[PDB]
């Protein structure tokens, strides 16, 4: 089986609407699902919510469930090699892009499309690392970790992303924490500044 | 040492959350020669 | 006086959020504290940030508050006046994203002369909304301090941006989504078997 | 009257929303043409 996998906070939103957050550590892997799934190990299904319970919109929620119940066997998310991999088993096709924390970018296409397949990458630690390190050079730019997926809908150029019926969110605990590291050691990003003070 | 370099917090991380930290700078001296140049 | 849910967002990270009911009226301010008849203190961003340069700028943010942001209802209004020396803008948006295509819809006043919000388009705009105009009416207040307003640039980087929802306005548009309106005008669904 | 709200399971707003509904009449005419509809 799969091994040395890595901790990953999974956050979605359904309609700009912060619905799921959980702290997860799948050592098998993990899969996000729409309905509740039989618990199966390796690739442990994570579900996503019922949107009844978190928003009014009719025409919204109906939506929302309707890629919800596109997301079939789930959004498979695993490491393997120094990198990420995702692989969609449903019919909803899913668009991802690297960003920050509460913000992915919309003036911008999707970084790749969810491959159906296994070879699906959508992290690498080699940028990762090399940009953590001119990062803590005085490059101005910290390295990325922030995984966004757009889930049975287009990627949202130009338009507000919490338009959005179901944004997902996942950051892997590791990375983060090694540009909470550089940070600490006296490297920042702040390089631009404009006070108004009067 | 190496473990120096880890970020101390009020509410402690689990052994094996730090080790997913600890394998990346295993793994790349070049990063952990960074985290060194900052300390 | 209105109930209201403060947020604050220090470089992209929610640091505080609190639904107090204020009657004397609302005050955003730092550590600096001074009590003058509500104030509602910021937290300071060393126990929530780890870039030094982000913290030294956020505390200068925080010092330039002052006496705070005031913020109240009056004449089926809000009103905001600033009483320190950073300067604020405001603008309408969502609850999780400020609008950063536009500028801000103004400049927050020195004096007691605020109108940041008024009821009257917001009822008209809700009305439309359950006739089926499919715009559901704003009420978010986003507040840029210490900077201009992130116009085309990811309102994350901004060093302090205050979010306020007045939770009356927030149910009163709940119960018209709940009565059959939407706002969900287009969709292309990227679902098929290929 | 309490009737119009939503039963959800904050006693000023539900006032301030009795408040704006009263003090619009519109705002009443739009609600109660969605449910009787």
């Amino acid at each position: 089986l799969a091994e040395e996998q890595w901790e990953f906070e999974v956050t979605a939103f359904y309609r700009g609407r912060q619905v799921f957050q959980q702290t997860l550590f799948c050592p098998g892997g993990l899969r996000l699902v729409g309905s509740t799934a039989d618990m199966t190990l390796p690739w442990q299904p994570v579900t996503l919510p019922d949107p009844e319970g978190f928003l009014t919109d009719k025409l919204v929620k109906e939506y929302v469930g309707q890629v919800l119940k596109g997301l079939g066997n789930g959004l498979a998310l695993w490491q393997a090699g120094q990198c990420l991999w995702a692989q969609r088993l449903g019919h909803s096709h899913a668009f991802w892009a690297l960003g920050e924390e509460l913000l992915p970018d919309s003036g911008r296409g999707p970084d790749g499309e969810v491959h159906k397949d296994k070879d699906g990458a959508v992290f690498d630690l080699r940028p990762f690392v090399a940009d953590l390190i001119a990062f803590m050079e005085g490059s101005g730019h910290s390295p990325r970790y922030t995984l966004w997926f757009c889930m049975g809908e287009m990627w949202p150029q130009d338009q507000p992303w919490v338009k959005r019926l179901v944004m997902v969110k996942v950051v892997p605990t590791c990375l983060k924490e090694l540009l909470e590291m550089a940070r600490e050691g006296g490297a920042s990003s702040l390089k631009t500044v404009d006070l108004h003070i009067s | 040492a190496l473990q120096d370099l880890l970020r101390t917090l009020k509410s402690p991380s689990s052994p094996q959350q730090q080790q997913q930290v600890l394998n990346i700078l295993k793994s790349n001296p070049q990063l952990m020669a960074a985290f060194i140049k900052q300390r």
